[PDB]
């Protein structure tokens, strides 16, 4: 599994 | 020995024609096992070694729904970023994403990954206590100040520690 | 999925201490939220949980501790002022889905003795009738929500968005469309205004996961004219 969504930047 | 795993994620933009392409590579020690492209004509998700075989039609189908949603992530911090470097609309760039993890025969964990790179200069990164950032210039300072404040280190944490390197072993009890 | 409150209503005396209970039920462990709604105002974030740990410092002076055993996320407050009735609402975020926020049915507190605007603050129309409400935000946010909040209950997610042109949809999308024309304003449609649109509703923008910042309230009614008339 991979990362959850990634934070705005 | 150590063994580790590494998530590249990769957009880029096109002069007009419509949406960025998107990659996404993962690698596990520093052997490609898995890959994403966009210009692919069903872009999906594939198997990059024998050995990945094995895994069920929904996890490939659950993966790549997630990479779909990737996307959409790209194409809006691509925009962001044109606004806080001050550049043109007409213009093409490049963002990468790295996450990851590293043990080494601990079943434990040494470090956590999650940096990006525009247009191939570093942006952020998480540092290794998985707390604190390092932001390369001004428009990368932005982003440190809102995710120290909003506690997304604690966010990017929770996969880090758990999933990431349960999934690691999951894949290197394999070959 | 869910998560519970045990009592919708919950008196305690000015000074003594406070205890809101919360429980969920999910299979993989949640991001974990309190928000607090004072009257006639938009829910406000008191403290988040996301990893690490496991007991939180929230604003106005509020704290919660979150137990994986337990399965719980208790909030909790040393003393209590008058100013501090409200609803307090224990809310939740699925691990695949961290920016849709989910409520829980909320706990009315009686103590006794969010650059977010939208544009109508009070409509009454009849059945039938085009209805529109605005909302413009100037955080720079990306996620963008439209829920209601029937009198007595919880916020409902309609609709949300991720980016302009994005639209998502929530748990009551039925009766209503939604458009993401600008990064700042999100607008909602009620096409054909029917009475079971009545309720206060609530635009919110979100800049991480879960974290969310509430407009002021958009509060409809809509009457079938005919209902309130006896027939000679």
């Amino acid at each position: 599994q991979l990362s959850p969504f990634p934070f705005d930047l | 020995g150590p063994h580790s795993m590494r998530y590249y994620e990769t957009a880029t933009s096109r002069r007009g024609l419509g949406e960025p392409r998107y990659t996404s590579v993962g690698y596990v020690d520093d052997k490609e096992f898995v890959r994403f492209d966009s210009d692919a004509e069903n872009p999906r998700y594939e198997p990059q070694v024998p050995w990945m075989e094995q895994e069920g039609p929904e996890y490939w189908e659950r993966i790549t729904q997630v990479a779909k949603g990737q996307e959409q992530w790209f194409r809006v911090n691509l925009r962001t970023l044109l606004g806080y470097y001050n550049q043109s609309a007409g213009g093409t760039h490049t963002l990468q994403r790295m996450y990851g993890c590293d043990v080494g025969s601990d079943g434990r964990l040494l470090r956590g990954y999650e940096q990006f790179a525009y247009d191939g200069c570093d942006y952020i990164a998480l540092n290794e206590d998985l707390r604190t950032w390092t932001a390369a210039d001004m428009a990368a300072q932005i982003t440190r100040r809102k995710w120290e404040q909003a506690g997304a280190a604690e966010y990017y944490r929770a996969y880090l520690e758990g999933e990431c390197v349960e999934w690691l072993h999951r894949y290197l009890k394999n070959g | 999925q869910s998560v519970t409150q045990p009592d919708a209503r919950v008196t305690v005396s000015e000074g003594a201490s406070l205890q809101l209970r919360c429980k969920y039920s999910y299979s993989a462990t949640p991001y974990l939220f309190w928000y607090v709604q004072y009257p006639r105002q938009g829910p406000q974030m008191l403290l988040k949980y996301y990893s690490g740990d496991p007991v939180v410092q929230g604003v106005n002076g509020f704290e919660a501790e979150f137990s994986k055993s337990d399965s719980s996320f208790h909030l909790r407050k040393a003393s209590v002022h008058r100013s501090d009735s409200a609803v307090y609402f224990c809310a939740v975020s699925a691990k695949g889905t961290g920016s849709k926020l989910s409520f829980g049915k909320g706990a009315k507190l009686t103590v006794s003795p969010a650059a977010v605007t939208q544009s109508p603050r009070n409509k009454v129309t009849v059945t039938g009738e085009n209805v529109t409400l605005s909302c413009r935000q100037t955080n720079s946010h990306n996620y963008m929500y439209w829920y209601r909040q029937d009198t007595g209950h919880e916020l409902r997610l309609i609709y949300y968005s991720y980016g302009a042109g994005n639209l998502q949809i929530g748990d009551v999308p039925d009766g209503y469309k939604a458009t993401r024309t600008t990064q700042e304003d999100f607008f909602l449609t009620l096409e054909s205004a029917s009475p079971s649109q009545t309720s206060l509703y609530f635009c919110a923008s979100s800049d991480a996961p879960g974290q969310l910042y509430f407009g002021e309230g958009s509060k409809l009614t809509v009457l079938e004219l005919e209902h309130h008339h006896h027939h000679h």
